[PDB]
């Protein structure tokens, strides 16, 4: 067995020990057993299968990334969402936009909405400083 | 016994005693307000066999006696502090504070627990009741604060997840 | 005057009064009886006089001593309010019970903090014991907050001399438990009296980590210290 | 004043105290679980520096543009900052330094340009007279990598066109729940991290299908990894700087309560004499 | 005399859904203030809207504030005003504008008024 | 608490408005007028309607003017419509 | 005496506008009290900064006060103080801490007295 670790920027997908692994290459379909020189190669969005030890098999989904393969060691560092030339043109004249017509969007946090909103309306003309004679 | 407001008849004294010329207190309420409802309320007490047995000159002999009385206050906007209201509350074996945000909110009877107790207590209670009721109080007393902290905490820890929907079931 | 009567015997006589606020609502029912004009919040015009006239009895002399316990009660949680600031006048010591340090089990539930006297000078109880009861204070108030820091952050947080403040905390409330005499008929076990000397010995020892080797719970309700180690023994 | 206008204000200080007693837990709880997803993200970043540092300075080399330095006419700043409010000190610190530092520069006659995460700095450089080309909000306590992707496509497309010299990302540090600090770091072109190779005789990699349309990739996603760690630091950060500032704000609360209770209790005896004076001397 | 027991079920509840929408509406604002309307849910944004609808239905004009106003009086009876409250909280009017319930009277004269309008 | 119940209307003068430079100081949340609309001229009743819901709505929001910066913007211009009435 | 008719227009002017600076300080006094200080705005750090520095200005050393302090006192003409509250709130003095302000005379004596801080 060897070492399998799939890793998003975000957060840890998959680990453990494996026996053997099939991915789609951007160059064709591969498959990795123990041992396996090394390699480094692009994947395409798509399944992956592993075996885990004692053949138990099991599929992940995967958005795209990076296969880097060591002799003893492989790790899948893959992506969030698919990654194309023409999609990310698109976020960045959608980020480019936002930017001049000063579209300023909200968070979503409603418990700091409901806190803060409590906390402005109970401190409002409070006049407590004028009341006690604190110097300040 | 119940007095359905221990609270005019202060005021019905008040009145008599000032149309008498008589010098008031505090809110002018007469000098003596707390030796009237002191001498009203230290009556109601437990007496024992012996004291029956005199009294009665020997015609009842096994038995004690016993006047317990529920006095009624009203207070103003829940301030339990006011000069009659903290007399009484320091005349009297305990007090049941009956809430107007649980009553409005439909919590009916509305006990307030934690501001509300009985300083007699498990002696008064019987057995099967002081041991099923004996971990309420305070499991209310305490949802009730926790029932606060959740109108700004989302995503509660599930530790506390099932204490506020215990509470809420108990409630 | 009975107990002046035992104090003329050569005797030392405490004397109770389980309640001087009523003492002083009395004088001022009586005072509005006799027609006199309402003082400062109501209060009879006498008021720091019906009160001096009792508490100047209460003093030791040449031949004999009355030492004098007081419940107290403050209107309106008010330390102002006439009836309370005429007593304080005469308060030498003053301690207070809490609710929450009996919820800990801990009984006497004397409030280390805020219990206070003004017998605590170096000129009259020694440099000793006053520091010691400086020392065992500012301990119990470091781990008030250390507490609150452990409630919200959890007890990983704290610095590593601060988990050892934590636990020498805990020994000293701990060790501020006492099996009274009337107290077997709750906790069965014997009563103790401890001589001051004692005490002094006890926390001197558990605030400078003598006795860190030793658990908690070999300290709690039993007496001396030099009976905390042989509680330790069987634990 | 009177009596009954300082009990309506002790009333709701006491329930200001409430609530910034309640902001402190929940920010709490907050910080934890950022600062879990913080730690969540080490691998990704930590794995693919190993692999750029083999790829371009190993057994050999290729070389990409970010990777060698250039004479700097202009420069790019990746700003991040809260969406909330309450934070403290954070935003204007870290804005502060920033100003400094972006006027150290084109006191060398060389240009900025913003980019902005959070609607703070937004709002805030938006009216300093900051040069704002790309923007992201509203990602809360929901940082994802996606919608990052735009504005540091902004930034990487200017510098690889020839528009930017330098890039840097401005954020805060978490270093203990205590403590946290502004930091301006470089991240184009690529610093040094101590990547030596010697152990690395042993093998060099198969490519499929080469490795410059490889390496290209690699970097570009090793950018955003970093962006995406600093927003999640910075997150961590807020949440920290809420909880002590809460805190504050609850000591602060409860230690005024002990004065308006001073000013209503002498409000009350004053009241109950002025009444009762005038009873007794109005009578005879 | 709000009871169920002297007023009916009917009333009752017609009575104790109007108090719990307005109830909730108030729990609204202040988010609506921080946080603006399109981030409410489905659910809640229908809850501001019959709120509000609620808030115009309880206005009337009076026989004798016509000297105020000039706008002619209205007598409404209590069934009207119970079949009105009812069909507005069941989502029943969701089709007519906030305003054709300001001053309206009986609700048969709201859906007269938001043809005008 | 006589006169004020003997009249027509009141007009509450404040002296925290006094100062911050709102003179005259009236203060139009807490004064009253009995006889209304009745007593104006018909172009001013017609116009001060929507001064009164201004600055009611400027009131009812006016407790956030110290977190205006993360407001949303549909109500941040009541709350400045308000300001430019007053 | 302050009208702008018997004090002329710049000196009702400045004495007004400074009593609205101390109030716009005045009622955030509370928000600093219970939140601290860096909640406020930019233009409301800035407000609070130029009120406490009005505040220092509004102090002056009396020759009366030579026994409480032995500085001298000193005697500040009408127009050197419209001016030198001018300058204040104008911000052309915002450069300069508090205390450069704190019992001196004319604002030259502040701009002087920045100098050794």
């Amino acid at each position: 067995t060897y070492h399998l670790d799939v890793v998003s920027a975000e957060q840890q997908m998959f680990s453990g020990l494996v026996e053997k692994i099939q991915v789609t290459g951007s160059e064709g379909e591969l498959g990795i057993y123990p041992g396996h020189a090394p390699l480094l190669t692009a994947i395409k969005p798509g399944m992956i299968r592993i075996v885990k030890q004692h053949g138990h098999e099991e599929f992940i989904y995967l958005s795209g990334g990076i296969l880097e393969v060591q002799p003893g060691n492989v790790t899948v560092l893959a992506d969030t969402a698919i990654r194309g030339q023409d999609l990310d043109e698109a976020r960045a004249m959608e980020a480019k936009r936002k930017a001049e017509e000063h579209i300023s969007s909200s968070h979503g946090d409603v418990d700091y909405a409901q806190a803060s909103a409590e906390l402005a309306k109970a401190i409002a003309q409070l006049r407590v400083i004028e009341l006690t004679k604190k110097a300040m | 016994i119940i007095y359905d407001d221990l609270s005019k008849q202060a005021v019905a004294y008040r009145q008599i005693s000032l149309l008498l010329r008589r010098p008031p207190g505090r809110e002018a309420f007469p000098g003596d307000v707390f030796y009237l409802h002191s001498r009203l309320l230290e009556r109601a007490a437990r007496v024992n066999a012996e004291y029956v047995e005199a009294f009665t000159k020997g015609e009842v002999k096994g038995k004690t006696g016993s006047l317990t009385a529920l006095p009624i206050i009203e207070t103003q906007a829940g301030d339990v502090s006011a000069f009659v209201p903290t007399n009484v509350i320091s005349i009297t074996d305990g007090q049941i504070f009956l809430e107007t945000n649980l009553f409005n909110a439909g919590i009916r009877p509305a006990v307030n627990p934690g501001i509300s107790v009985s300083r007699v207590g498990g002696a008064a209670q019987t057995k099967i009741m002081k041991k099923l009721s004996g971990g309420i109080r305070t499991a209310l007393a305490q949802y009730r604060e926790l029932a606060a902290f959740s109108q700004f905490a989302s995503d509660l820890d599930d530790a506390t997840r099932k204490q506020l929907d215990h509470g809420q079931k108990v409630t | 005057t009975m107990a002046e009567k035992f104090r003329d015997e050569g005797r030392d006589v405490l004397l109770f009064v389980d309640n001087i606020y009523r003492y002083t609502l009395a004088g001022t029912e009586v005072s509005a009886l006799l027609g006199r004009m309402p003082s400062a919040v109501g209060y009879q015009p006498t008021l720091a006089e019906e009160m001096g006239v009792l508490q100047e009895r209460i003093t030791s002399t040449k031949t004999g001593s009355i030492t004098s316990v007081q419940a107290v009660y403050v209107p309106a949680d008010d330390l102002t309010d006439p009836s309370p600031a005429t007593t304080f006048a005469h308060l030498d010591a003053t301690v207070v019970l809490s609710r929450q340090i009996a919820s800990l089990g801990i009984y006497p539930a004397v409030d280390p903090l805020d219990s206070t006297s003004r017998q605590l000078d170096p000129l009259v109880v020694g440099q000793e014991h006053y520091d010691t009861a400086r020392g065992v204070q500012s301990i119990l108030q470091r781990y008030q907050e250390l507490k609150d820091i452990i409630a919200i952050l959890g007890m990983d947080e704290l610095s590593e001399e601060d988990k050892l403040v934590v636990a020498r905390a805990r020994k000293i409330q701990r060790f501020l438990s006492q099996p009274f005499f009337v107290a077997e008929v709750f906790t069965g076990s014997p009563g103790k009296y401890v001589s001051l000397k004692d005490t002094i010995r006890g926390f001197k020892g558990i605030m400078e980590g003598e006795y860190d080797h030793l658990p908690e719970q070999a300290f709690y309700m039993v007496g001396s210290i030099e009976e905390a180690v042989e509680k330790a023994k069987k634990l | 004043a009177g009596a009954k206008d300082i009990r309506s204000k002790i009333a709701s200080v006491q329930n200001t105290q409430k609530i910034t007693k309640a902001m402190e837990m929940v920010a709490a709880s907050k910080m934890r679980k950022s600062q879990d997803r913080m730690a969540a993200s080490r691998p990704y970043a930590e794995t693919m520096r190993k692999v750029i540092g083999h790829l371009a300075h190993g057994n050999l080399e290729y070389k990409h543009p970010y990777l060698e330095d250039r004479d700097v006419k202009r420069v790019g700043y990746l700003v991040v900052s809260t969406d909330r409010g309450l934070a403290g000190g954070l935003n204007i610190n870290l804005f502060k330094k920033l100003l400094a530092e972006m006027k150290t520069w084109t006191d060398k006659g060389v240009q900025a340009d913003l980019a902005m995460i959070g609607s703070k700095g937004v709002s805030f450089f938006n009216s300093v007279g900051g040069n704002v080309v790309a923007q992201v909000t509203g990602m809360g306590d929901n940082p994802s990598l996606s919608e990052l992707i735009g504005p540091v496509k902004v930034m990487l497309q200017a510098y690889d066109e020839g528009r930017l010299d330098k890039l840097y990302i401005v954020s805060n540090k978490f270093i203990n729940t205590m403590s946290q600090v502004p930091t301006i770091s470089q991240l184009l072109p690529l610093p040094a991290s101590d990547d030596d190779d010697l152990k690395h005789k042993s093998w060099d990699y198969l490519y499929e299908p080469d490795p410059k349309a490889l390496l290209d990739t690699l970097l570009r996603r090793y950018v955003e990894s970093q962006v995406y760690q600093g927003v999640v630091e910075n997150l961590a950060s807020e949440q920290a700087a809420r909880m002590v500032a809460m805190k504050a704000a609850t000591d602060n609360g409860g230690s005024l309560i002990k004065e308006l209770q001073l000013v209503y209790n002498k409000a009350r005896q004053a009241s109950i004499t002025q009444e009762l004076t005038e009873i007794v001397s109005g009578a005879a």
